[PDB]
């Protein structure tokens, strides 16, 4: 019953930070919309 | 009584059919023969019935 | 007649679970052990039990004060309208906040270490007053199997008040005074 | 062979429940025993409480629903609604938790007398095996008189345009 | 049951079934201007082009593109001798390359010039025969 | 005779997360580590082929019934899902009190990146994407008015997919029937004949007669829906039903007394569409449910079981034996109870077939109200099931040659219909392909041949109404013969079937719901074409299982395997040579006859049946009779078609439909994308990919799994996904937006 291991695994990781990541960037455009130009 | 009786005859008719083919008398045959007798006597009775003899 | 092993419902054939601290019952007559492990189930009804005792107690307590500043329009305890108004007015936001911080800070971890076979269902070693003495003996499994019994038994009551008092928009002590 | 000569040998006259051994149609022998004892003193047991539920509400009503008919048919659709709801709603969580279960128990192999529960609060059971055995049979052939009277009695009803029992053998009889 | 291999020895890429080979089939097969004994390659080529071009009149002149004008039947007449003699050059040139000197059988480059010979002059015939009879 | 019992393993399998963290751990050589790129790509290549895994068919039918249990359980949860969107974030409740006016939509899309434009003006006060599923049809029909229903349903289904979880769990962990079960064909064929479908169809027939019919008839009456007495009303109270439907006041006694007849007000046989919502009579409805499922419980009782009385089907099989077919249908009985890979073929050829005939009938008697005069939502829901019948179509042929590589046993197929057919496959192949060659050219030829003479000038010289013409009389005829129908050979009907074969035309809401579908010299044509193509497709799948094991070619296809690249470029060349390559070639031929049959149907119903009705009965279409002379050219198809209609998807930015037009262009881009693996090999991009890694190795960043390209067979599958992808996504966007933006 190694669960954290199978969290570990490419694919569950790697939806994991993808997921965090379009969620950062979501949560910035909709505080910080229609950023350009910095 | 012209439903009911035949009723009875198609029950009849299909207990006869169904010991011939089953070829033996049980609770078993004696179901399934009711139920074929039924299912040609409601047949019989509703077709009579759409055609004004009953 | 019965079968070779019985149970309290002197009708079936005991379960998996044999005399646990108020399970004397053995009240399992639909399979929920036989494929549901017993941890698991025991640490949720612990849960339960504990959470209905203060909704009880909560709901009786909350229709004689209000503390005066919360509006409190509503004389109903157990009715949407109170529930959506202190929802709003941050108090159960809040409640909300610390409750799942709780399960998940420290749940969580509890139930998966009762889970895994190392701390017993529902045990967080919270005895500031010495009343159950010590773990595992006299006055202990007698208080716990107490505290079983008083959360069922609340748990029943809680679903008994909601019920009452949504069908008769009366509150618990003025339904018991009146009808 | 059997108490009804014409069909032979029935069976289940080894198994316990009633000497005579009236199974004409061996239903027993397509269907396990045990099953069909579980109905029948189930059936036995809710006839028996309908014909004095029967007896007794059209002699005397609660103060509470003061107003209600007494037939059999009229007082069912008059309480399905509230009372006979809520009759169903027991009733249905009895059999539910400790109905269903038992009966399969019962044909997966167990060994429960085909009927029994622990209600013996009285200890009328008896102690000797012989009068247990008596008082089974009894309950049994009690029972199967109260199938049948409450058959008679509903059609006695339909067919007295909703007559007592008691007011039909005192008025009519046809 | 009825189907079996076709000369009654397995492992043949063939099976007699019923249309395949039958009383009834073999009698037609055979006879006809093509497989029939005793006739020779002239023949066998007058009796299929007679036979071929009666009916390849038809569809020029019943759906040519000038089948509502007043020569709908001479245009389709002309446009089937056309398809009659390109189809005669074909079997001139399979006769040139498939086949060499030898009897002539209709194996053979006379066998077969003697085949397309008559297979030319009795499509032109049957049409022309086609064509009077829609004339008349 | 065989005891039909239940035997099962308790705690065969222990519940554990440790097979978790080992993938490929089903298989063996998988389990060894990956080494390569190409092990990622066989894990789930290979991640639900049982048969692969282990060689006993007990483990394979374990895994199974398991597995179904999840996919149901994933079905539950969609269920779930839209029947919270339609409580929650849908305009179920004003689309009731304005069905015509008001746009079906259960989607709000959040406002973060200016997608809030999607957020469509369907009326009803919320704003959203305007759903095409018949979702708020199906459920007006069932009887729902208000969300409580939505929101009470979508529980059960949250519900039904925890059953269906924990059931998939416990017959593979705590209780798997052994192989004895799973092969007891008669009982499962009863009980799917007299439970699955017999009850089921009595259970929804009961529904009708005691919630769709007084509730829909109470809508249809005028009455608000929040004013309608609820469903459960209806039952405890007969008083009502007696006044909405007089036939109650005799309850059940009738049906007991075989007074069928006193039915008449419940069950009716009227035979057309309601001119109030224009789909069928609830009525009819309840009594074909009722007819069905009596019929399908007297049908679930021909099979033997546990007792003397049925049928034995190896018996009937191995009965039926003519002088044509030596053994006939002997081991067939023994094929379909030892292999998985036959049933699922047999089984998903006929739901296939079963999908596309739910779309012909569908639309042609739309059975939900408000359905018809909802064109985008008939347009979609036959696109839709015409797609998924052809997609399991292709998947049945895939899985019979599956079956013919695998599971083949020539013991079994002896002289039997499978071996003979083996025998003389060539006659078979060679023959249809003739039938294909000659289907083509008398079918796209035509076409061309229009092309032609409208080019030159020569109109009076094509295949249309004006000049030569190709009258479909055959189909006319029985069109005609289903519009007498109605009074010579169905006598109690009072109205024709569909009125897509005659009779008259039906209006709701100012719009056309079903009016007589004309045939003529184009869709003589396009039929044919329709013919061609599946002529194509099914040869392509029949030439894949007949030579599946050997042909000329290869005289051992079969060892090689059902999924194999090729044998090398020997014998000229033997390039996609096995079976599993000409499923990949009948998917192409599938998509090009299904684009063509959507696109026969929705250009035919815009320019004939779909359209708007004036006052005094004055019809107008979508495009006014141009299919009866633009569709018998390629031009016009292209013209007419393919360029007129798209006006609405390339022109819908800026608007609620803009997405659309996005989708339109992504699927383009994945379209073309395709094109990359479809014309290409995998040497090449093995050498790129040595380039490329040589550059990492001079950074001391390459990777410890050796990069590797797709296979060849991988690479055919990522080509033919992408191009049906991006096909069906492009004709996905291009129907919806042309349907939503008008009609
Ligand atoms: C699986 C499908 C299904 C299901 C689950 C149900 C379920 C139900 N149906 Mg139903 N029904 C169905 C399909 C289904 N139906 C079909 C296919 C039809 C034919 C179209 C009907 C037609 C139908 C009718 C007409 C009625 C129901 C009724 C009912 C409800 C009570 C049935 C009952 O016991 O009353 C029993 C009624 C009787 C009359 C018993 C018959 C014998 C009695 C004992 C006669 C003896 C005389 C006695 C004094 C009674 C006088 C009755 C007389 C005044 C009518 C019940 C919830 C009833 C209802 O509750 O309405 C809402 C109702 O009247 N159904
Ligand atoms: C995965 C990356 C990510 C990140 C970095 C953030 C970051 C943030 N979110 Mg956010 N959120 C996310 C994902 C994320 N979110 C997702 C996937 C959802 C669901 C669509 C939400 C829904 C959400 C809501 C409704 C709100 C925020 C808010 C906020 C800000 C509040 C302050 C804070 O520190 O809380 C940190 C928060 C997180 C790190 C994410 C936790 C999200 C949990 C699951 C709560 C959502 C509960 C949801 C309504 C119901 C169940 C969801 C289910 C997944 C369990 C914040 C900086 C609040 C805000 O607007 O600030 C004013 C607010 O109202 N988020
Ligand atoms: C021996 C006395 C008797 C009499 C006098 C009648 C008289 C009648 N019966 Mg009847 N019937 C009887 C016995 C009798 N039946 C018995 C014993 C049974 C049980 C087997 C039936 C079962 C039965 C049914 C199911 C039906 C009748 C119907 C009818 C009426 C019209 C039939 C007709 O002639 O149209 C002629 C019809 C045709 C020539 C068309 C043939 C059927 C088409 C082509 C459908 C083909 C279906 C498909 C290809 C095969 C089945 C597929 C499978 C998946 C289901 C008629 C008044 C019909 C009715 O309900 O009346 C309104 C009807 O549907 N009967
Ligand atoms: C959340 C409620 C809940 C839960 C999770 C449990 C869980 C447990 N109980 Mg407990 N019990 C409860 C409520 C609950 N109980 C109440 C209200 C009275 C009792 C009285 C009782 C006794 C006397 C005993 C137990 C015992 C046990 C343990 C073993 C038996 C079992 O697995 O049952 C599992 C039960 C559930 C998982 C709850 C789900 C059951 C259904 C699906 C919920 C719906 C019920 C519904 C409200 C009934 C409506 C009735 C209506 C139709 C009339 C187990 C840990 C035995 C034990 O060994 O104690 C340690 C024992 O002796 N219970
Ligand atoms: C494959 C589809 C197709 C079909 C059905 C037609 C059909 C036709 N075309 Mg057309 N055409 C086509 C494709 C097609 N075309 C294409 C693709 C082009 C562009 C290259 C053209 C360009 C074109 C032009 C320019 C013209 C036509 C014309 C015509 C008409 C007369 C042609 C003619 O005389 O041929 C002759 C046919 C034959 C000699 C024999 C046909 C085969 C026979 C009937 C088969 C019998 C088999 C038999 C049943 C087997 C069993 C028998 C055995 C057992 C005894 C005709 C209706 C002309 C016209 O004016 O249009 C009306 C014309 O000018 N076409
Ligand atoms: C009348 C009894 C009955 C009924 C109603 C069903 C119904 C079904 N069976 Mg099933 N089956 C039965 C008897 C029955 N079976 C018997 C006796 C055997 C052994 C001979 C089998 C062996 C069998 C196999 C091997 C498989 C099925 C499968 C299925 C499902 C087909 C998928 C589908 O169409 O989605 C329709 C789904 C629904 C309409 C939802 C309804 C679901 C509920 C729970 C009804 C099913 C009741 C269930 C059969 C018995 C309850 C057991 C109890 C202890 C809880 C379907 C739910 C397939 C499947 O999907 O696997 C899970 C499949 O693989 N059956
Ligand atoms: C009830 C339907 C059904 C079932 C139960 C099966 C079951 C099976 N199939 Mg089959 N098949 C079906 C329908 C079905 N198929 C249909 C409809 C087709 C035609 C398309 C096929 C064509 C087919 C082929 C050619 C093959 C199988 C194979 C197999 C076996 C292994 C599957 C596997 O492990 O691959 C793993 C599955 C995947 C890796 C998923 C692939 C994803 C594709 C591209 C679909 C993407 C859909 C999605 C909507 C895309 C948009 C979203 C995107 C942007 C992310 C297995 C027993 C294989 C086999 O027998 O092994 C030798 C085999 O080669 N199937
Ligand atoms: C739409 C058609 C199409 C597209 C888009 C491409 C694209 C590409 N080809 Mg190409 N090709 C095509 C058709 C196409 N080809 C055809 C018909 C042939 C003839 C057989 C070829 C033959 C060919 C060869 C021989 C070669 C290429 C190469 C390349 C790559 C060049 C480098 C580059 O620009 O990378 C940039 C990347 C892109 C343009 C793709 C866009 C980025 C994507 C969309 C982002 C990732 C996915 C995204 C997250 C969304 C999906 C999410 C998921 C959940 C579904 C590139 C990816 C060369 C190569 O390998 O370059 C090194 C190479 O040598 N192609
Ligand atoms: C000729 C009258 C039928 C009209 C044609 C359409 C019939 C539809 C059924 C399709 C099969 C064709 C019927 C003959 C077939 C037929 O039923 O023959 C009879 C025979 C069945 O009789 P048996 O004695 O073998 O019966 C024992 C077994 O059937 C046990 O059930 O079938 C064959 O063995 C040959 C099978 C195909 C033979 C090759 C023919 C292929 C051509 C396919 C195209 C058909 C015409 C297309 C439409 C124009
Ligand atoms: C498929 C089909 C069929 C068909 C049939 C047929 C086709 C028949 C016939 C026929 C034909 C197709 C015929 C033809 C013909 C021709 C003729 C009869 C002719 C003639 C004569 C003459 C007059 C000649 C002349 C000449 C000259 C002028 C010089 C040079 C040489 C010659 C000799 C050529 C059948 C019905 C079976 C079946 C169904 C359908
Ligand atoms: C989910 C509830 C509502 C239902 C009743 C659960 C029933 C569980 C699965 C149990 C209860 C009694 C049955 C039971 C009896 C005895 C056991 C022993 C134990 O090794 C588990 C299996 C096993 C052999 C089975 C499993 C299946 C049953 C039916």
């Amino acid at each position: 019953m190694n669960l954290k291991k199978y969290l570990s695994t490419a694919p569950v990781v790697a939806t994991l930070w993808l997921f965090l990541t379009a969620g950062i960037l979501i949560e910035l455009n909709r505080f910080f919309p229609d950023s350009l130009f910095y | 009584y012209t439903i009911p009786t035949i009723m009875v005859i198609s029950n009849l008719v299909g207990v006869a059919v169904g010991r011939y083919a089953l070829g033996r008398s049980d609770l078993t045959q004696l179901i399934a023969s009711m139920c074929f007798g039924h299912i040609i006597g409601v047949g019989i009775v509703l077709g009579l019935s759409n055609m004004g003899v009953i | 007649g019965a079968t070779m092993p019985s149970m309290p419902f002197l009708k079936r054939p005991s379960k998996l679970d044999g005399s646990l601290p108020g399970g004397e019952g053995c009240f399992d007559p639909l399979g929920f052990t036989e494929v549901f492990s017993l941890e698991w189930l025991r640490e949720a009804e612990i849960k339960h039990c504990r959470v209905a005792m203060l909704a009880v107690l909560g709901v009786i307590a909350q229709e004689f004060g209000t503390f005066d500043f919360y509006n409190a329009k509503s004389k109903l305890q157990l009715s949407p309208d109170l529930h959506n108004q202190f929802v709003q007015n941050g108090a159960l936001q809040q409640i909300l906040l610390f409750v799942c911080a709780w399960e998940f800070i420290v749940g969580l971890p509890a139930l998966i270490e009762s889970v895994n076979g190392n701390r017993e269902p529902g045990y967080f070693g919270f005895d500031p007053l010495k009343l159950g003495g010590t773990v595992g003996s006299a006055q202990w499994k007698r208080m716990q199997a107490g505290e079983l019994r008083n959360g069922r038994l609340a748990m029943i009551a809680f679903g008994g008040f909601f019920h009452q008092q949504l069908l008769t928009k009366q509150g618990i002590i003025e339904q018991l005074a009146h009808f | 062979v059997p108490f009804a000569p014409v069909p032979e040998a029935v069976r289940e006259s080894g198994l316990a429940g009633s000497e005579a051994e009236f199974d004409p149609l061996m239903i027993t022998s397509y269907l396990p025993i045990s099953w069909m004892r579980e109905s029948e003193v189930k059936h036995g047991r809710i006839a028996m409480l309908a014909f004095v539920g029967t007896l007794a509400q059209q002699a005397y009503q609660f103060p509470w629903y003061k107003g209600a008919p007494t037939t059999l048919v009229g007082a069912h659709d008059h309480f399905v609604t509230t009372a006979l709801a809520q009759i169903l709603l027991f009733t249905s969580a009895f059999e539910i938790v400790a109905g269903v279960p038992a009966a399969i128990q019962t044909v997966r192999g167990s060994g429960r007398l085909p009927g029994y529960y622990g209600f013996d609060p009285l200890g009328l059971w008896g102690k000797d095996e012989a009068s247990r055995k008596r008082m089974e049979l009894a309950e049994v052939k009690n029972g199967r008189l109260a199938m049948i009277a409450m058959l008679a009695l509903w059609h006695q009803e339909v067919l007295s345009g909703g007559m007592g029992v008691i007011e039909q053998l005192v008025k009519q009889k046809f | 049951d009825y189907i079996k291999p076709y000369n009654n020895d397995p492992f043949v890429g063939h099976l007699a079934t019923p249309i395949n080979s039958s009383s009834l089939t073999r009698a037609y097969l055979s006879q006809l201007p093509i497989y029939r004994r005793g006739v020779s390659p002239f023949l066998r080529g007058l009796e299929i082009g007679m036979a071929h071009g009666y009916f390849l009149i038809g569809p020029f002149v019943q759906l040519g593109p000038l089948r509502n004008t007043d020569i709908k039947y001479l245009a389709g007449l002309l446009s089937a001798i056309g398809l009659i003699v390109i189809l005669t050059l074909g079997m001139l040139l399979y006769g040139a390359v498939s086949f060499t000197n030898d009897s002539q059988d209709l194996e053979s480059v006379d066998g077969w010039r003697q085949l397309a010979s008559g297979f030319l002059l009795g499509a032109v015939g049957g049409a022309g025969f086609a064509y009077l009879l829609l004339t008349l | 005779e065989k005891q039909v019992k239940v035997v099962v393993d308790r705690d065969v399998v222990p519940t554990s997360f440790e097979k978790w963290a080992k993938p490929g751990h089903f298989s063996r050589s998988l389990a060894k580590g990956p080494k390569t790129t190409t092990w990622i790509w066989n894990l789930h290549a290979d991640a639900h082929d049982f048969d692969s895994h282990t060689s006993s068919l007990e483990e394979v039918s374990r895994k199974i019934f398991s597995a179904h249990f999840g996919q149901l359980a994933i079905i539950f949860i969609w269920l779930s899902g839209m029947y919270f969107h339609g409580a929650r974030f849908s305009n179920y409740v004003a689309w009731l009190s304005n069905p015509t006016g008001i746009k079906p939509s259960a989607q709000v899309v959040w406002p973060i990146v200016g997608q809030q434009i999607l957020n469509a003006d369907v009326g009803g006060g919320m704003q959203g994407i305007q759903i095409t599923s018949g979702l708020f049809q199906l459920w007006r029909a069932s009887g729902i008015v208000n969300e409580l229903q939505l929101y009470v349903t979508a529980l059960g289904g949250l519900g039904m997919a925890g059953l269906m979880i924990f059931a998939g769990w416990f017959h593979y962990h705590k209780a798997a029937p052994k192989l004895e079960w799973f092969q007891n064909v008669e009982s499962m064929l009863n009980h799917h004949l007299a439970g699955l479908l017999g009850l089921g169809s009595l259970s929804w027939a009961g529904h009708q007669i005691h919630v769709s019919l007084p509730i829909n008839k109470l809508l249809d009456a005028g009455v608000a829906p929040s004013s309608i007495p609820l469903p459960h009303e209806f039952i405890l109270n007969r008083n009502l039903m007696a006044e909405l439907y007089p036939s109650f006041q005799q309850g059940l006694v009738p049906f007991f007394t075989l007074n069928w007849k006193q039915y008449s007000d419940i069950l009716t046989f009227k035979g057309g569409l309601s001119p109030v919502t224009g789909g069928l009579w609830l009525t009819d409805v309840a009594h074909h449910h009722l007819a069905i499922a009596v019929l399908f419980l007297v049908a679930g009782h021909m099979y033997r079981t546990n007792w003397g009385i049925g049928h034995s089907i190896k018996q009937i099989l191995e009965a039926h034996k003519g002088p044509l077919t030596g053994e006939g249908h002997k081991g067939l009985y023994e094929i379909l109870t030892t292999s998985w890979h036959a049933n699922l073929a047999i089984n998903l050829a006929m739901l296939g077939s079963l999908s596309i005939i739910v779309a012909h009938h569908m639309y042609a008697m739309p059975p939900y109200p408000y359905l018809a005069t909802d064109y985008p939502t008939q347009l979609s829901l036959f696109t839709h099931h015409m797609w998924i019948g052809g997609f399991c179509i292709v998947g049945a042929g895939a899985h019979a040659a599956i079956y013919m590589v695998r599971d083949y046993s020539p013991t079994v197929n002896f002289n039997n219909v499978l071996d003979r057919m083996i025998r003389h496959r060539d006659a078979i192949i060679s023959h249809l392909n003739w039938v294909c060659i000659f289907l083509g050219m008398h079918s796209f030829g035509l076409y061309i041949h229009n092309d032609t003479m409208r080019a030159l000038g020569r109109a009076q010289d094509m295949f249309s109404d004006t000049a030569i013409q190709l009258q479909p009389v055959f189909a006319q005829w029985i069109q005609q013969i289903h519009t007498l129908a109605p009074g010579n050979t169905a006598v109690n009907a009072l109205a024709t079937a569909s009125y897509a074969f005659g009779a008259d035309t039906v209006t709701v809401g100012s719009k056309i719901a079903m009016m007589p579908i004309k045939l003529g010299t184009a869709d003589f044509m396009v039929h044919h074409i329709h013919a061609f193509t599946i002529h194509v497709t099914t040869l392509i799948l029949l030439k894949g299982v007949l030579y599946a094991r050997n042909s000329r070619l290869i005289p051992d296809k079969a060892n090689l395997g059902f999924r194999f690249p090729c044998d090398g470029p020997g014998r000229g060349g033997t390039c996609q040579v096995s079976a599993w390559d000409h499923v990949f070639l009948g998917l192409f031929w599938m998509y090009n006859a299904l684009s063509i049959v959507i696109f026969h149907f929705s250009w035919k119903m815009q320019s004939d049946v779909w359209g708007t009705v004036t006052s005094n009965g004055a019809i107008s279409h979508i495009t006014g009779g141009n299919f009866a002379q633009s569709a018998i050219t390629i031009n016009g198809w292209l013209r007419d078609f393919l360029w007129a209609q798209a006006s609405q998807v390339i022109q819908s930015y800026g608007s609620s439909l803009s997405a659309y037009g996005l989708m339109f262009l992504g699927a383009h881009f994945v379209w073309a994308f395709s094109l990359m693996f479809l014309f290409s090999g995998r040497g090449y991009w093995q050498e790129l990919i040595e380039s490329i890694v040589w550059a990492h190795n001079k950074l001391k960043v390459a990777p410890a799994i050796a990069p590797r390209a797709l296979s060849i067979t991988q690479g055919r599958a990522v080509g033919v996904a992408h191009y049906l992808l991006g096909g069906i996504a492009t004709t996905w966007a291009f129907f919806l937006a042309r349907i939503i933006a008008v009609g």
